[PDB]
């Protein structure tokens, strides 16, 4: 077609890009190149657009920013559309400044001295981690293997180049080291309306091990990545968005806080913003 | 002869039709007497033959009615005191006999100081203005709070039990004497359960597990006080204890008809909805706090040994 | 030396063969061989066997078994001997009839139609449930992969010859799984005072996960697996058996029942086995 070659691109483009990003990218140069004029009929290239993209990529995060910026350029008849596209550029703009705030409103939550905790690569984590050390902290880090896609190894990589102590751990040896580690950051996937995310398979059990042992656990994640799912148990998550599950959910009551650029937030808040967001 | 014969049936079946006799320190009672006539009027010279035909009427009752477990591990109580006078005089046949009627005697004797001891007992676990909640009906546990009201001034919220509202005659036999009693639905258990102090309830049986088997809601009960972090005490003699363990049973609860949960008047609506009224369940040990029995108080986790002290590991399955 | 071949070749004698079993078998060959007539001296002997054995092996199941057999046959002067080797051959049939009498106390314990979920490939779990499945009874089985040593691959393929239908999980996937499992077996690798349990990486996350659902936690495991140790945290267990760690410990805290050749059993039993038997 023509999104699927300039996404697969995009990411080619990009190897330091989030997949989000490029969607935004793919639909807002989808929707400025057909020059669709009609009321209607925008729509429904539109949401081709998002089915397609979500289609070739399984992410919560990509179906989430579609739902969220097109409603946002739909809430923006000729004069319509060239105020959209600027909301557009805006929000590409807030979007791309998402991630510097994110690192640099956490990274002041990491007492110096303490031990981080991570699942999987992350590049809001490691964003956060870059802004904490570049304000001269120093602490040890265990990151879990990410057994599915060896994500893990990639992490202690990319880590071990900032100067800090990565100890990749085992996946199921998180059990055996959470009593040595001070807190637990995880990068959020999805952000269902309570409050919980929709991350690795291991995130769950991250979790549920800080609330076994009162250790705090943080999330970042930007406000893109808020998907109005609101799944009851393990099963009731999208399908589609499983693929051996690939990615499980995590309930708000085993977080204590999410770091967006929205601020720090409750993970009762998440839920105020999407309301008022209003899907 | 033909009279312990008959006397046997009579007992099969007043077991398998309804609850004869009520209390079941009465049933021990009786079970023990029958066992006792039983070993007495056979033709019985090595214990193993007296074990066998034991194990064989004891398999009887207890396919009568399964949920009285009391028969069962009785009669599991007399082949243990059997093994301990063979043991004691192989480690001798009307010796034997007699001996083993004096064992029963003293086991007897003790049948009927259980309530007694636990009543005494009963003093130094209640202090003055304390708030009990109770569920059902139980003969111990009521024995308990009017000899601990004899010393002291407490209240005591019983929670009926649906569809048998025993709970409502406890009250009463409490408020008789002046114990500050408040009745409520099962239904308003977690509601109240704020401003309760201890919960004292009876059970019908004691699984080697720690769990124990007693009337249907206490398991939502001792759930709240787990909730609530209040002690729950369970005011059980030790003929109630039974060695099976929870799942390597069968036929834990007990069912009734459901006339007592939806009645026959409702219709139509009979035909298509399926009625359930399960009179006992299943309370596991995590959520009992303390023990009390004829001996002293106990913690759930000393029940196993309380079981080695008591039955045999191979007649575990009679 | 004599010792060391001598076991590897147990090893490759059985390989339907455990470890502590193989190891008693050594030190009884070892002790009928040398003939060590002193009333002391023969602890020499003794104390250099096990140490031997369990530093060519790092297992707790094997130092456990070493300790107490050495005491039941030192417990038992030319008498001593003739009647201690009566002892030992006594002791290696009743460690035998271990594991069959462990299947068929535990095997009715599987509520047919359920669910059961298990770590690593372990022996007793494996005899517990040919025990059930020959007694007609139909579940479904999910085991985790046991990312170290993939045991979880090798427990599949040997249950699968049972006729039972088997999914081996990820790793950290048992968050995941958690609410599709009725219950939990899991084979200790040694049990220590207090009720908890030394085995595998995983089986923490088990216990803790069953905790954070209310799901029955069971453990098989024979007697001579009873270790006389007390772990306070993760850490306070013997490094030794620890070797990225391999064996990790679980509180009895997160433990339901036990079944022993010695019955079933409450975690609070087996410090009473134990304090019986004195070390
Ligand atoms: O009157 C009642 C009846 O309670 C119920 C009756 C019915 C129902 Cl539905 C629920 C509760 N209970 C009493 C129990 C003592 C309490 N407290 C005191 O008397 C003082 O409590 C203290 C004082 C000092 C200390 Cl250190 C601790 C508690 C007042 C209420």
């Amino acid at each position: 077609k023509e999104l699927i070659e300039y996404f697969k691109s995009q990411m080619k483009e990009d190897p330091d890009m989030a997949s989000a990003v490029a969607a935004i990218r793919t639909l807002l140069e989808f929707l400025k190149r057909d020059k669709g004029e009609t009321i209607q009929g925008l729509r429904a290239n539109l949401t081709s657009a998002i089915e397609t993209l979500c289609g070739v990529d399984s992410s919560v995060a990509v179906s989430s920013g579609g739902e969220l910026f097109l409603r946002f350029i739909s809430l923006a008849y000729s004069k319509c559309k060239k105020i959209m596209i600027e909301r557009g550029e805006l929000f590409l703009r807030r979007i791309s400044l998402s991630r510097n705030k994110i690192a640099d409103l956490c990274h002041t939550f990491i007492k110096d001295g303490a031990t981080i905790l991570t699942h999987a690569y992350s590049r809001v984590v490691l964003r956060v981690l870059e802004a904490a050390v570049a304000a001269k902290k120093r602490f040890s880090v265990y990151v879990t293997e990410s057994q599915p896609d060896l994500s893990g190894k990639k992490m202690a990589k990319a880590l071990c180049h900032l100067n800090v102590p990565v100890t990749v751990v085992l996946d199921a040896a998180v059990g055996y080291i959470m009593e040595k580690a001070d807190l637990v950051i995880v990068g959020a996937e999805g952000v269902v309306e309570n409050g919980g995310i929709i991350n690795k398979i291991g995130t769950n059990q991250m979790a549920v091990c800080a609330k076994a042992q009162n250790k705090p656990f943080y999330v970042v994640a930007e406000s893109f990545k808020f998907v109005r799912l609101f799944p009851l148990n393990q099963q009731d998550v999208p399908d589609k968005f499983k693929y051996h599950p690939w990615v499980d959910y995590t309930a708000p009551s085993l977080i204590t806080l999410l770091f967006t650029d929205l601020g720090v937030l409750t993970p009762s808040a998440v839920s105020d913003e999407l309301i008022k967001l209003y899907l | 002869g033909s009279e312990l014969s008959e006397r046997i049936e009579s007992f099969v079946e007043t077991l398998k039709r309804g609850g004869g006799p009520r209390s079941s320190e009465e049933m021990a009672r009786e079970t023990l007497g029958l066992l006792r006539q039983i070993i007495t009027d056979h033709r019985w010279s090595n214990a193993g033959e007296l074990m066998e035909l034991i194990r064989r009427e004891g398999r009887r009752m207890t396919a009568a009615q399964p949920s009285e477990t009391t028969v069962g591990n009785m009669v599991r109580r007399v082949l243990k005191i059997i093994r301990e006078e063979y043991g004691r005089l192989h480690g001798h046949y009307a010796q034997l006999q007699s001996n083993i009627i004096e064992a029963i005697n003293e086991l007897l004797v003790e049948l009927e100081g259980t309530m007694e001891n636990i009543a005494a007992q009963a003093l130094e676990h209640i202090h003055s203005n304390e708030v009990i909640m109770t569920i059902g009906f139980s003969r111990t546990v009521e024995a308990f709070l009017k000899e601990a009201a004899r010393k002291r001034k407490f209240h005591v919220i019983v929670a009926e039990c649906a569809p048998f509202c025993q709970g409502h005659e406890m009250a009463v036999n409490l408020s008789k004497a002046g114990i500050e009693t408040t009745v409520m639905t099962d239904a308003a258990i977690f509601a109240v359960m704020s401003r309760v102090n201890k919960v004292i309830i009876g059970t019908k049986t004691i699984l080697a597990n720690g769990a124990l088997r007693a009337v249907t809601g206490t398991h939502t009960l001792a759930l709240a006080a787990k909730h609530h972090s209040t002690p729950l005490i369970v005011c059980a003699p030790m003929f109630k204890l039974s060695p099976q363990f929870p799942n390597e049973e069968d036929s834990f609860h007990k069912f009734v008809a459901p006339e007592e949960v939806l009645p026959f008047t409702e219709g139509d609506i009979l035909e298509k909805v399926s009625v359930h009224c399960p009179v006992f369940d299943y309370v596991p040990p995590e959520l009992i706090t303390l023990f009390i029995s004829n001996i002293g108080g106990n913690a759930p986790s000393y029940i196993y040994r309380l079981m080695s002290e008591l039955y045999h590991p191979d007649d575990h399955v009679l």
